[PDB]
């Protein structure tokens, strides 16, 4: 709703690639631009400071350059340990501001997802709510669309998605869509379907079931 | 070795207050600049405040001005961040960072050199509720899992078979339902032949509420 910071943008690259992240800084005189690297669950780490200076302990593949107003961070040879999120920082008018965030992602061939749809457990129907989940296991790219169909009617607003972090070796992703319904609305319909579309799927894959086998 | 340790975070109600402390080691925070940077779940970093005890100057981000006050105590080498009138959008992992003293007037800012591990602050009117774990029925290799639902606050650690089953597990990031409670799923991919002999029980761990749940998964009739 009220987002305080945009989500990190994505960049698909392979190991050994040369990447260059540009940071548009209208405060060029404030050439104190600093670059940071952050991995999931860890605190950010300083890489480039003062536009071009290399921080003590950072590998030599990292470099920073300034061309007028544009500040860039260049990784000469992308390594498996370099796939993370990168932030640009600008100091202006006594205010420090971080960039949007660039998540460098491992690039691989397209992989179609494996779809599984799980009816709710009878202990939950006794509680008064029904939760049908749909599993999208091991796919690439992470862009996937999940459409819930109740009695061949397209749903919207009664589900929530959750995508895992990229696998280190498979470079794959996993999605879990949870359709939450009430005990009364669940018992009023029979067929509940989970339609999945992906780049690796020439046609949408539907995994469905009937209430009560 | 310089170390920054955050503390004080946790559960707070909207409109309530919280005071974080950034205990520092390995250096004197007096001549240096202490900063607070927060990161919403799945979002980017946001600088919120900067303090310099030598000059006493306090600078805040416009999103926290008037509600957040930064300060320090040189007697214990610890900085503080008092948050008043907290809103739900203030829910984030709060890091405290150090900026070196201005030794060169040309390279006046040399980046946030060292950071802390961060402390989580959750602003919500929900109460600490224990997780309600439900089994995901498993219909060449089959997929099964557990659905933990209606727990608050984050996080929840989920293991399988007392930490013995790790190959193929997928503990998804939690989602915030409209009821203010969190709900995540943890699935796994185990051969269908070992579904009858080998028992599969997920160990659901919620430390905020001290609720251990071990739910077994079996195919329905």
């Amino acid at each position: 709703d009220i987002q305080m910071t945009q989500s990190p943008s994505s960049l698909s690259a392979s190991v050994g690639d040369r990447v260059t992240i540009t940071c548009r800084a209208s405060q060029s005189v404030s050439s104190a631009v600093a670059w940071y690297q952050q991995k999931p669950g860890k605190a950010p780490k300083l890489l480039i400071y003062s536009a071009s200076s290399l921080y003590s302990g950072v590998p030599s593949r990292f470099s920073g350059s300034r061309s007028g107003t544009d500040f860039t961070l260049t990784i000469s040879s992308l390594q498996p340990e370099d796939f993370a999120t990168y932030y640009c920082q600008q100091y202006g008018s006594y205010l420090y501001t971080f960039g949007q965030g660039t998540k460098v992602e491992i690039k691989r061939t397209v992989a179609a997802p494996s779809v599984f749809i799980f009816p709710p457990s009878d202990e939950q129907l006794k509680s008064g709510t029904a939760s049908v989940v749909c599993l999208l296991n091991n796919f690439y790219p992470r862009e996937a669309k999940v459409q819930w169909k109740v009695d061949n009617a397209l749903q919207s607003g009664n589900s929530q998605e959750s995508v895992t972090e990229q696998d280190s070796k498979d470079s794959t992703y996993s999605l879990s869509s949870t359709l939450t319904l009430s005990k009364a609305d669940y018992e009023k319909h029979k067929v509940y379907a989970c339609e999945v579309t992906h780049q690796g799927l020439s046609s949408p894959v539907t995994k469905s079931f009937n209430r009560g086998e | 070795e310089v170390q920054l340790v955050e503390s004080g975070g946790g559960l707070v109600q909207p409109g309530g207050s919280l005071r974080l402390s950034c205990a520092a080691s390995g250096f004197n925070i007096y001549y240096n600049y202490i900063h607070w940077v927060r990161q919403a779940p799945g979002k980017g970093l946001e600088w919120v405040a900067e303090f310099s005890p030598y000059s006493g100057s306090t600078y805040y981000a416009d999103s926290v001005k008037g509600r957040f006050t930064i300060s320090a105590d040189t007697s214990k080498n610890t900085a503080y961040l008092q948050m008043n009138s907290l809103r739900a959008e203030d829910t984030a992992v709060y890091y405290c960072a150090r900026s070196a003293a201005i030794v060169d007037w040309y390279d006046y800012f040399k980046g946030f050199d060292y950071w802390g591990q961060g402390t989580l602050v959750t602003v919500s009117s929900a109460s600490t509720k224990g997780p309600s774990v439900f089994p995901l029925a498993p219909s060449g290799t089959a997929a099964l899992g557990c659905l933990v639902k209606d727990y608050f606050p984050e996080p929840v650690t989920v293991s399988w078979n007392s930490g013995a089953l790790t190959s193929g597990v997928h503990t998804f990031p939690a989602v915030l339902q409209s009821s203010g409670l969190y709900s995540l799923s943890s699935v796994v991919t185990v051969p269908s032949s070992s579904l009858g002999t080998q028992t599969y029980i997920c160990n659901v761990n919620h430390k905020p509420s001290n609720t251990k749940v071990d739910k077994k998964v079996e195919p329905k009739s």
